[PDB]
């Protein structure tokens, strides 16, 4: 069949910290 | 092998070959209509992560047909297939990105597709429509992370991380006056990641300042509920955000009497996380909380 459509994509991974 | 696929293999190749006939032959709304079948089976033939480069090619292909798809749907005037045609650009994109990583010629792909999502965002606000206003939002934040990471160096890319992240905290305000909390919880994940990268790639101005803060006392809001639904796992991350949102901007900016306020709270709220991940057993988690809860400190009291 038709797939559904595009699912809300993964989070983004963590950001880096300051210095 | 995978039947599946296969299938799924000649069945988008299809789809991009009726598209170029009715591109060639001049109708529009058929177009329109394999475009939305092509992101369909894009994002579902990179659903996980696949090693065959014939994969994520028809994948950028279909994307590509989901833009040309959308600027002549903007020239008919059309403004509903519009913001489906950015609502699935951007999926797409975010989808490539999660499984084929980086490439050369995704991040103008994802570039066009991030501007397209502002647009229809905006378009969506004229409208009213609150559902599509979140998950747009929510495209254009998670596109907008990754781009900042790896490009960075681009100047147009600050300005629409910056669009990006006024955008999802507008429609985590509305998430707010909806009672939806889950959603509100990951579009408060989005301001606080895109808000550290626009902070860490470009500095600050005055109005990244003024949108980080927006965006911690909204990560600060969202933890408060994490602890109320009684979720340990996305509690800790909540609490790295806040951290990390105070860190990068006391450590740039410096801080008045509103920024230790917000970063007071979000200390209480990582030392509470800590707690709950020794217990869990975070080892990588649990020394990079103790890095900012001490990094705060030491910048908040160094007029003491």
């Amino acid at each position: 069949p038709l797939p559904p459509l595009p699912p809300l994509p993964p989070l983004p991974p963590l950001p880096p910290l300051p210095p | 092998m995978d039947e599946e696929r296969e299938k799924l293999k000649e069945k988008l190749k299809e789809v991009l070959r009726r598209a170029k006939e009715a591109k060639k032959k001049g109708d529009k709304e058929k177009l329109i209509e394999l475009a939305y079948e092509a992101a369909a089976l894009a994002a579902w033939i990179i659903h996980k992560d696949s090693n065959d480069d014939e994969i994520v090619e028809l994948a950028k292909e279909a994307l590509k047909l989901v833009l040309e798809a959308a600027k002549e749907a903007k020239k008919n005037g059309d403004k509903e297939k519009l913001i489906k045609l950015a609502y699935l650009a951007a999926a797409v994109a975010a989808w490539i990105i999660h499984t084929d990583g980086d490439d050369d010629e995704i991040v103008e792909l994802a570039k066009e597709a991030l501007k397209l999502v502002l647009e229809a965002a905006k378009e969506a606000k004229k409208n009213g429509d609150k559902e599509k206003l979140i998950k747009l939002a929510y495209l254009a934040a998670a596109v907008a992370a990754w781009i900042i990471t790896t490009d960075g160096d681009d100047d147009e890319i600050v300005e629409l991380a910056k669009e990006a992240l006024k955008l999802v905290l507008e429609a985590a305000k509305e998430a707010k006056k909806n009672g939806d909390k889950e959603k509100l919880i990951k579009l408060a994940y989005l301001a606080a990641a895109v808000a550290a990268w626009i902070i860490h790639t470009d500095g600050d101005d005055d109005e990244i300042v003024e949108l980080a803060k927006e965006a911690l006392k909204l990560v600060l809001e969202a933890a408060k509920e994490a602890k109320k639904n009684g979720d340990k796992e996305k509690l800790i991350k909540l609490a790295y955000l806040a951290a990390a949102v105070a860190a990068w901007i006391i450590t740039t900016d410096g801080d008045d009497e509103e920024i230790v306020e917000l970063a007071k709270e979000a200390l209480k709220l990582v030392k509470e996380a800590a707690e709950e991940a020794e217990k869990q057993g975070d080892e990588e988690l649990r020394e990079k909380l103790r890095y900012l809860s001490e990094a705060v400190r030491e910048w908040i009291e160094r007029n003491d």
